[PDB]
């Protein structure tokens, strides 16, 4: 149980054909973070079971991630049915929950996804007896006294999970950056493609964004260390930034020479977002609706979302988190700049380059 | 002008699994049914390589080589092309 | 004769009347699947004769005046999910022009262990899987030794 | 540039009697006597052109490969105009483990010949690009597969293997499956090379009889 | 590490062709390496390995 | 026709050569200069008014009104022979006992190493396999295993329509190969009644 | 041979045959004659004097040239020389010019300069049918 | 002025080309190959001689049995094995069927690259007929593994020659209706005449063979100069052109199809009765009835299907007039049941090396014509 | 004065001249600097500092040349440089005097029964 999870059945040096001994069930495996977690587990020789609700075309990318027989795909998942949850975890000694929601729909509310399903999942996990680890994902700004509904339902579900499954680990990362993220992508869709970009108040609320590969490494580091069972970890990058600094960094990176943002009082932003929030129910959910066009985002922007003092973070897992503002994490937003990424004139350094290279590049 | 696509029974009238005449395929020669000795026909293991005496003080006469060549159109002799490769009677 | 055409259409479709044929879902799929439409409406109603019927209900026709390699064809009974894996092996060599034998002219020897032909199960969760698979009733660990249990 | 179409009738013959007799019997002695310093060893064996004849194999030093090949191309009795291939054979038991092999064809007199050079891993072989234009890609492939360096080549670079491929695959001490393998990584979003792992390792079957006499 | 050795005659047969008796006629000396880890494939049971020198000394080097 | 013209030359060096020198008149594959009025009219009716495009157009219009060679798969099939090498299968005697006796000859001859065999003795003393796998994604469908088998146990049957949606469905074990043989036994026996005259 | 052109070509006229197979365009536009062959062979006979008198290379080249000149002398028409030496005369003139060109490179390399006790091993092959089939 | 060359990358989607242009005129072409290099020469050292035979079907996979032929002949020469008469006739007949298949594909793929789409669809039904001929004797439409050491694998089934004669009776009509669309058409001539010219000296200096060599006025056919099996008995002509053109190669290839039809007709009438396999039981496996009834046959069946025959120590190079040129195998034997070294010589490897000197002075729309007229397949190029 | 014609330092100078174009083309401006890249390529050269044969030196320089044009012609991308050049160097200089007192033997013992193969 302690460190018998990672040692007792480990066969091979740890590549694609090796065996790690982990059978894991990842809920929400076709999502943004879940795909990276499923890739992290399967590449080391673990069997990963992936139930999903969507069409098979949106889950086909998970089939590549592991050797023959080690990626198991279970379509038509209904999380209101306990039989599907029971079948999906029936051979697993690790359960990882990445199921979450950002907007409400006439079929699904925040309590159904953040409260009721994690409680029933923790109960059915404790019923089996062979599940040695339950990794539940919540947010850094989760709080029971939060005006935003999703943060409050997330904290309530964290309490229910720690109640029903006492050794379950609660993971609370900050904003996650990546190619398919929900943080820079919507901010770039707000800087471009709109007449103006509203900023709540002065934009001085602080955040701690983190990289998706560091969170994927954090899950494996949690599975290694037995002490982290039953704890709560906050995952945040090495830099604390305000939203105005994030907007300035995106405007400098995109090479946009016209600041289209406008600072607005919070009541004005809520008055803008109110007509498309009283009609969010009785509707099956519309494409290209931003998760920033809600009052819950406005309430989140009136507070800090950072790692608390004395909390367990990346350093207790042995991980030095990568920088988010520069390097490989900022390379996808550099592709959306005006004109294209491109190299340059490339002629100052081609002086003492050999003969065929300059003609090959037509310099 | 011969037409592509022949009609019924003008091409592949019988399927290969319904051959109208039974086939009797020879798999051995009648000369070897009762005369089975092998060392008289062991061509694989009877070839030899021999180291020649060291080709140093030999006498290459070019006069004999060019004395056997023709000088007129008639008296030119040509090596005919071999009709088949050796079958050894089989 | 159009009466011959309609009699051929009813014996090929398996319906009882033209009203039952044109008001069926089989005609509805034949409006959207043209391969089935051609096979039922043109090929099966043309020159040719019925040869036989297998135990899955498929009908087999032949026409010796046709071109070579287009002399034989099948009308599947499953109109909505037709598949060549439902052809029994005693009709497979006839329809693929491997031999000229079918049950109507040849008495095949039936083994006592013979499994009948049915549609493929690929794409569903009742397909074949190896014994080390997750979908098995009991997955195998293929260790070639026994561990000591205290 | 030879074997122009000259006879308009069907020809039922191959070569003339005197030149075919000279090529099939006297060519080894002729080459040895005319250019003795070029030849170090000769084998007359089972005839690349046909199953019915014998044909020579000439061993030479790398210092005289180019003059010997020029002589074999341009001499009036040996007009070997076509170079069919250049390759190598690895003999790890020898002090010089490589044998570079050149096959030639004479369209003028329906002949063939084989020329060999023995070198180790660090002795360069002179290029034959100026003598034969096909020698370029064959020498590039021989360098790629065996690591034989051909001095004086215009652009000796690998032609067959992967872009970053170090190692010469046709050596006897190189593994059949190699050292690295290739897969797509979802995290790095790139096709990545990794150390080799096999789901089923290769089964080597040792069939060789302890009574067999032919093993050399 | 490598081992240089000439393998002995098999006990099952009496012939001597693959021995050091015919050493000048036939190459008989071998280079062999120590084994590395092997395990079983979970799906089929086939023997898996990560050793690149698994058969190169026993097949090719004489 | 295969004749050449000065002007219809596809390159530039020959185009420059034909308009500055009369070396093309020596070559016998060229069309000669017209000598009188009627030959000039024939040459102009060749170049202008096409008539070489029209012959190909008449041929393709004749093909438009001709017969077609398309078969209506899967209601109509192609043509194969009893020697056809399809899906591998394991066979039984008419009693119901397996023909295979674990000789491991088919495993030895397999150039792809697509066969994996393990065996021990059965409880009645018989020599039978406990594992017989064929990796169909490693197989090359040569038929050498069928040739090497001395008891006609492994065959390549007449089935070619066995595409799947997962690759794990194409790693056949012993039970599925016996199920294939039990499915295809009568057709395999009909094929082998002809092919035993030749083999 | 078979001519792929659909027109009717004589090919008994030898100049037409030399035109059709590309000898005029690709090898030599000037027609080769018996006198040019004699001149080229005498050029070889002059060029070979750079080799030593006792060398087998000089004897080989000289004997080949002497035989070629004897064929040229005993045959007046060029079709007869074509039928004897089994080529076109343009090919034969090119052969003689190439042989004359070869001499300074061989002479610079000096293959005749081996020691007196020079030795070359030769291995010959004997077929099995020599001792198995009938003598 | 000081005009630098403009370079271009031509296709990852398996030929990669790096061109240089001085406007609309190419100055250089550099093919980058190895995208189909699967290392078959290394893998053949780990196979027995029967095990490594189906590698050769996958070298020139448009012309399979011709690739098998040279490997089989190289083994047979070192083994000193004689092939019986009927097997030699069968080998010649199926070699010519193979040549017809290859030339159909080559000419119609070339004419489709130029822009004519109909001849492709017309010739592939004839290709389907010849694939049925492959399948009826070997059970495989393409990778037959039919030619073996000492003969062929199985006998011809009863009823094959009847159908081969019925196909050959109408093939000339098919070739005739093929030429009505291309031979006397001005667009095809303007695309093909005087494009990529090869003279005889350049052809021999660049190691050319096959129909390239015959279109430059060289009378060189390996089936007439160094014959193998029963090709010396066959009566046929060598087609000769003299420009070195794409158009002349197209005409030579059509005439070679006619001559292959002539050889096929001669083989259909002179097919003898007798053995199709060599009776040396220590090389050729026994029949299946003989194996189940005599002890020596079962021992030879067991040993030939596991260890295989031992080839005596030596070397040879053997070549075949493959439909793309000279295909040769250099086999090196140490004495074992496995080849010590097996070098494969492919004609398309030498033909593709010429693209730097053939495309000079041409335009971008003539590169695909040059590649099509060289008749290249990258399985044999990239071994 | 410099062994075997000083060809090692001439090739090192050629690669150092080629290096900023590699940094621009592979977009490694914010990943590594030219000084550390020069130190890394220098560390590649010291591994063969005890070669006693000039022909081995010439072959090594030829092979290193072919590596540098396969980096110049974008036949290996930035992730190849990451996984083959600079992270092995940072692993060889990052694990020195670790925060744990375990010997290399005990780390190898706890990892697996056999030594690691490759990187
Ligand atoms: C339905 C679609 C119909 C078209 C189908 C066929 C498409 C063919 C496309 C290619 C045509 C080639 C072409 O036009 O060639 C030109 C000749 O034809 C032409 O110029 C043809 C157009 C003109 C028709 C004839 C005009 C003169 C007739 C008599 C006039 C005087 C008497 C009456 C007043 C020039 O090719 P070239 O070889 O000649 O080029 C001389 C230098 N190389
Ligand atoms: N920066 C971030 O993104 C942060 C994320 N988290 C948490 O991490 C987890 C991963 O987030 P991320 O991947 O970015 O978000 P995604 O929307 O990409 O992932 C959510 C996944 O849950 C599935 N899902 C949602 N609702 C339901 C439902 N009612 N029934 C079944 N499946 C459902 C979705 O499947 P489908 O495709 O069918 O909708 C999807 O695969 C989330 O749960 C989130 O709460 C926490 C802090 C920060
Ligand atoms: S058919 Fe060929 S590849 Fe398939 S199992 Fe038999 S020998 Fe192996
Ligand atoms: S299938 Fe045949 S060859 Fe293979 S092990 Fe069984 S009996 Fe032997």
């Amino acid at each position: 149980y302690s460190s018998t999870l990672m040692t007792a059945d480990k066969l091979g040096p740890g590549g694609r054909s090796s065996v790690s001994g982990i059978t894991a069930t990842v809920f929400g495996a076709n999502g943004f973070l879940g795909s990276y977690i499923v890739n992290e587990l399967a590449k080391r020789g673990s069997q990963v079971v992936c139930p999903f609700r969507s069409t098979e075309n949106e889950a086909m990318h998970l089939k590549q991630m592991g050797d023959l027989g080690q990626i198991v795909l279970l379509p038509e998942l209904d999380i209101r049915n306990d039989d599907d949850i029971k079948r999906a975890i029936s051979r697993s000694n690790v359960i990882i929950n990445c199921v979450g929601m950002r907007l409400q729909t006439k079929n699904w509310s925040f309590e159904d996804v953040h409260v009721d399903f994690p409680k029933r999942l923790a109960k059915l996990a404790a019923e089996t007896g062979q599940v040695q680890r339950l990794i539940h994902f919540s947010d850094m700004g989760a709080d029971e006294n939060h005006k935003s509904l999703r943060m409050r339902t997330k904290a309530v579900g964290d309490k229910e999970v720690l109640d029903a499954f006492p050794d379950a680990t609660i993971v609370r990362p900050g904003d996650i950056v990546g190619i398919e993220d929900h943080f820079y992508n919507y901010l770039i869709y707000q800087l471009t493609l709109t007449v103006f970009a509203p900023v709540v108040e002065s934009g001085s609320n602080k955040i701690q964004p983190t990289y998706v590969l560091d969170v994927a490494d954090a899950v494996a580091a949690l599975l290694r260390k037995p002490d982290t069972a039953g704890k709560t970890l906050y995952l945040g990058g090495p830099e604390v930034l305000t939203m105005r600094e994030v907007y300035d960094l995106l405007l400098k990176t995109l090479r946009i020479y016209r600041d289209d943002t406008v600072h607005l009082p919070a009541w004005a932003v809520k008055a803008m977002y109110k007509p498309f929030d009283s009609v969010r129910r009785m509707l099956p959910g519309l494409p290209m609706t931003s998760p920033l066009a809600t009052e819950d985002y406005v309430e989140e922007m009136l507070r800090d979302k950072v790692v608390p003092a004395g909390a367990l973070g990346y350093a207790d897992l042995g991980i030095v988190p990568q920088k988010v503002t520069d390097g490989l994490a900022i390379e996808p937003v550099r592709h959306a700049r005006v004109g294209g990424y491109r190299w340059g004139d490339m002629s100052a350094v081609a002086k003492d380059i050999p003969e065929s290279v300059r003609k090959y590049y037509n310099i | 002008f011969e037409h592509y696509l022949p009609m019924g029974l003008e091409y592949r009238k019988f399927s290969p699994g319904t051959q109208p005449v039974k086939a009797v395929v020879p798999h051995d020669s009648p000369k070897l049914v009762y005369d089975i000795k092998y060392f008289v026909r062991d061509y694989r293991r009877n070839n030899k390589y021999t180291a020649r005496t060291v080709d140093a003080k030999t006498t290459f006469d070019f006069d004999k080589l060019y004395a056997g060549m023709p000088t007129k159109p008639e008296q030119v002799k040509n090596v005919t092309r071999p009709l088949i490769m050796p079958t050894r009677g089989y | 004769s159009l009466s011959g055409y309609f009699s051929r259409l009813l014996e090929a479709s398996g319906k009882k009347s033209v009203g039952s044929f044109f008001a069926s879902w089989e005609f509805g799929k034949m409006l959207v699947d043209g391969n089935l439409a051609h096979n039922v409406l043109v090929r099966a109603t043309g020159a040719g004769r019925l040869v036989g019927t297998d135990y899955n209900g498929n009908r087999y026709y032949e026409n010796e005046e046709a071109a070579y390699g287009r002399r034989r064809w099948i009308v599947y009974k499953d109109k909505f999910d037709y598949n060549p894996t439902t052809i029994p092996p005693e009709w497979h060599g006839w329809l693929n022009y491997i031999n000229d034998y079918n049950p109507t002219n040849t008495q095949f020897k039936q083994p006592t262990y013979q499994i009948e032909a049915s549609m493929t199960k690929t794409g569903t969760q009742t397909c074949y899987n190896p014994k080390g698979s997750w979908f098995s009733a009991k997955p195998r660990n293929w260790r070639k030794y026994e561990s000591w249990t205290p | 540039g030879y074997a122009y179409a000259r006879k308009t009738t069907d020809k039922d013959y191959i070569a003339s009697e005197h030149m075919q007799a000279f090529g099939n019997t006297q060519l080894t002695d002729y080459i040895i006597k005319t250019v003795p310093k070029f030849v170090k060893m000769a084998v007359t064996g089972p005839a690349q052109s046909s199953v019915l004849y014998q044909e020579p194999t000439i061993y030479t030093t790398p210092e005289s490969l180019v003059p010997l090949m020029v002589f074999l191309r341009d001499h009036t009795n040996t007009q070997f105009k076509c170079l069919l291939d250049v390759t190598a054979v690895d003999f790890p038991e020898r002090a010089a483990r490589f044998e570079v092999v050149y096959h030639l064809l004479s369209p003028r007199w329906n002949n063939r010949i084989r020329v060999k050079v023995c070198v180790d891993e660090v002795t360069a072989v002179p290029t034959l690009c100026k003598v034969f234009n096909t020698a370029n890609w064959f020498e590039r492939e021989t360098w790629d597969m065996f690591g034989v360096f051909f001095s004086g080549h215009p652009d000796l670079r690998r032609i067959l293997t992967d872009y970053g491929f170090t190692g010469h695959p046709l050596r006897k001490d190189f593994p059949m499956t190699g050292y690295q393998e290739v897969r797509y990584d979802y995290g790095k979003k790139r096709v990545v090379s990794e150390p080799l792992e096999l789901t089923q390792e290769f089964r080597y079957f040792d069939f060789n009889s302890p009574w067999e006499t032919l093993n050399r | 590490k490598a081992r240089i050795y000439a393998p002995a005659r098999t006990a099952s047969q009496s012939g001597l062709a693959r021995t050091v008796d015919f050493a000048t006629t036939t190459p008989a000396w071998k280079i062999e390496f120590e084994p590395t880890a092997k395990w079983q494939n979970p799906l089929m049971g086939w023997t898996s390995s990560a050793d690149p020198l698994e058969n190169v000394g026993r097949s090719a080097l004489v | 026709g295969t004749e050449r013209r000065p002007g219809e030359s596809g390159a530039w060096k020959q185009i420059e050569r034909q308009r500055y020198a009369s070396d093309w008149e020596n070559d016998p594959t060229f069309k000669r200069t017209p000598k009188n009025l009627a030959e000039v009219l024939d040459d102009s009716a060749s170049m202008l008014l096409l008539t070489d495009v029209w012959r190909g157009m008449a041929y393709t219009l004749g093909a438009f009104f001709d017969k077609k060679v398309t078969i209506m798969y899967p209601f109509e099939k192609g043509q194969l022979s009893p020697r056809f090498r399809g899906e591998h299968a394991l066979r039984r005697y008419p009693t119901g006992e397996e023909r295979c006796i674990a000789c491991k000859l088919c495993e030895a001859i397999c150039p792809a190493q697509a066969i994996t065999i393990e065996a021990e003795e059965r409880e009645d003393g018989s020599r039978r396999t406990t594992r017989y796998d064929i990796d169909m994604t490693k197989c090359i469908y040569c038929g050498f295993c069928q040739e090497a088998c001395p008891v006609d146990a492994i065959v390549e049957g007449p089935n070619f329509e066995f595409s799947t949606e997962t690759r794990e469905e194409l790693l056949y074990d012993k039970q599925k190969l016996l199920e294939n043989g039990d499915k295809w036994e009568t057709e395999i026996a009909t094929n082998l009644r002809t092919e035993s005259l030749y083999r | 041979f078979k001519a792929v052109a659909d027109v009717e070509i004589d090919f008994n006229n030898r100049e037409v045959l030399k035109k059709y197979v590309g000898i005029r365009d690709h090898l030599s536009k000037e027609p080769g004659t018996r006198g040019k062959l004699i001149e080229a062979l005498t050029e070889v006979l002059s060029s070979i004097k750079a080799a030593p008198e006792g060398s087998d290379y000089r004897k080989a080249v000289e004997a080949s040239c002497i035989y070629r000149l004897k064929v040229c002398k005993e045959n007046e028409s060029d079709a007869a020389i074509e039928e004897v030496l089994d080529a076109h005369l343009e090919e034969l003139i090119k052969e003689a010019k190439e042989e004359a060109r070869l001499v300074p490179l061989i002479a610079g390399n000096a293959p005749w300069d081996v020691p007196a006790d020079y030795a070359v091993p030769v291995v010959d092959y004997t077929d099995a049918a020599t001792i198995l089939d009938a003598p | 002025a000081k005009v630098n060359n403009f370079t271009l990358n031509f296709g990852p989607q398996v030929l990669r080309l790096v061109l240089e242009m001085q406007g609309e005129i190419i100055m250089r072409a550099d093919p980058h190959i190895g995208l189909l290099h699967r290392g078959t020469e290394k893998l053949l050292e780990y196979k027995t001689y029967l095990q490594g035979l189906p590698y050769f079907d996958r070298l020139d996979y448009v012309s399979m049995m011709c690739m098998e032929h040279s490997y089989v002949l190289a083994i047979e020469q070192l083994l000193n094995v004689s092939v019986p008469l009927r097997g030699q006739y069968i080998r010649v007949l199926f070699s010519e069927i193979t040549r017809v298949l290859n030339h159909l594909l080559a000419i119609t793929c070339h004419s489709m690259d130029v822009g004519a789409l109909t001849p492709f669809l017309w010739a592939f039904e004839e290709r389907e007929k010849l694939f049925e001929f492959y399948e009826r004797v070997s059970g495989a439409r393409m990778h037959a593994a039919y030619f073996r050491v000492g003969g062929v694998s199985q006998d011809l089934p009863i009823g094959l020659l009847r159908d081969v004669y019925d196909w050959a009776r109408q093939f000339a009509s098919r070739l005739d209706e093929m030429e009505e669309l291309l031979t006397g058409n001005r667009i095809w001539k303007e695309r093909t005449v005087d494009v990529g010219t090869i003279t005889a000296q350049m052809a021999w200096d660049w190691g050319c063979s096959g129909p390239i060599l015959r279109a430059s006025g060289i009378d060189w056919d390996l089936r007439k100069t160094q014959p193998y099996d029963a090709y010396g008995k066959m009566q046929f002509n060598v087609p000769i052109a003299g420009h070195g053109d794409c158009y002349d190669r197209y005409l030579v290839r059509l005439q070679e199809m006619r001559e292959s039809l002539r050889i096929i007709y001669q083989c259909l009438n002179e097919m003898p009765d007798g053995l199709y396999k060599s009776p040396d039981g220590k090389v050729c496996p026994p029949s299946r009835s003989t194996m189940k009834q005599s002890m020596e046959a079962l021992i030879h069946h067991f040993k030939l299907y596991t260890e295989g025959f031992h080839v005596p120590a030596g070397e040879t190079y053997r070549a075949v007039e493959a439909p793309k040129g000279e295909f040769g195998v250099y086999l090196v034997s140490r004495g074992g049941n496995r080849p010590y070294r097996c070098k494969i010589r492919s004609p398309g490897y030498a033909h593709l090396q010429m693209t730097d000197v053939i495309s000079r002075g041409a335009m971008l729309a003539d590169v695909v014509t040059i590649i099509g007229t060289l008749d290249v397949v990258f399985g044999e190029i990239d071994r | 004065k410099r062994l075997f014609g000083g060809a090692a330092r001439h090739f090192y100078f050629e690669i150092c001249r080629c290096l900023p174009f590699i940094q621009r083309l592979h977009k490694m401006e914010e990943m590594v600097s030219l000084k550390e890249l020069r130190a890394i390529v220098k560390e590649k050269f010291k591994e063969y500092k005890d070669v006693k044969d000039g022909r081995v030196v010439d072959l090594l320089i030829f092979k290193g040349r072919e590596e540098i044009e396969t980096y110049l012609l974008m036949h290996k991308q930035r992730h190849h440089v990451v996984t083959e050049v600079v992270e092995p160097y940072y692993a060889k200089q990052r694990a020195v005097k670790k925060v744990t007192t375990n010997s290399p033997f005990l780390d190898s013992f706890l990892s697996s029964g056999y030594a690691a193969i490759g990187v």
